[PDB]
């Protein structure tokens, strides 16, 4: 019941948080790869 | 050190580049190398 | 041989300014910077394509 | 029986130790902030 | 269905990909102690 619940929402989370890191990692790289280019 | 601080983010190894400081250079110098959303985000979890 | 010192004296100056500029964009984070459109379109698809980066 | 409450608790841990860790990252990248408006 | 299989499948990865960072981190700690020692 709600242990399921709690387990998908706790799941979900985790996702979007690792989503996140991915974008802000991606955005940090483009900054390496400017300064690599200038 | 320009060498070392290189990530597939910035730089592709040559073919030549592995194989040779990979198997030979190292031989050659005596050092030997050693619900939908839940299985969504666990499937994502693994390929991340 | 003293004319040639005092220009690359210069030219090692200038390289000082330019690498703190370039350290100071190596550190940006979007925590703290946001990427301007023009700055993509120049730094990451032309100029790496005439200096042979790819 | 009792390993499903086991994983649904172990979830619940693992959410919240990364709501944690988000929460002092953002703090730790505020006071990066204030450094440099300095 | 073939959801579970997957869903298992990925959190045992997971297991697996941390049991391996712990023990590289760990010989990496053995090393931190010998240069200590010495
Ligand atoms: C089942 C969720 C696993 C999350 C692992 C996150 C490691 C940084």
């Amino acid at each position: 019941g709600c242990g399921l619940r709690e387990a998908v929402d706790g799941v979900r989370f985790i996702a979007d948080h690792m989503r996140s890191e991915d974008d802000d990692q991606s955005v940090s790289e483009d900054w390496k790869y400017v300064a690599m280019v200038i | 050190l320009n060498v070392h601080h290189r990530s597939p983010r910035t730089h592709t190894m040559p073919t030549w580049v592995r194989r040779v400081f990979l198997d030979i250079v190292p031989r050659l110098l005596l050092m030997k190398r050693p619900l939908t959303r839940a299985v969504e985000g666990v499937q994502y979890i693994a390929d991340h | 041989v003293g004319k040639y010192l005092m220009f690359t004296m210069v030219l090692v100056t200038f390289s000082i300014v330019t690498s703190v500029c370039v350290l100071n964009v190596h550190h940006r984070s979007p925590t703290t910077h946001t990427m301007a459109p023009w700055v993509k379109v120049v730094f990451l698809e032309k100029l790496p394509a005439l200096l042979f980066m790819q």
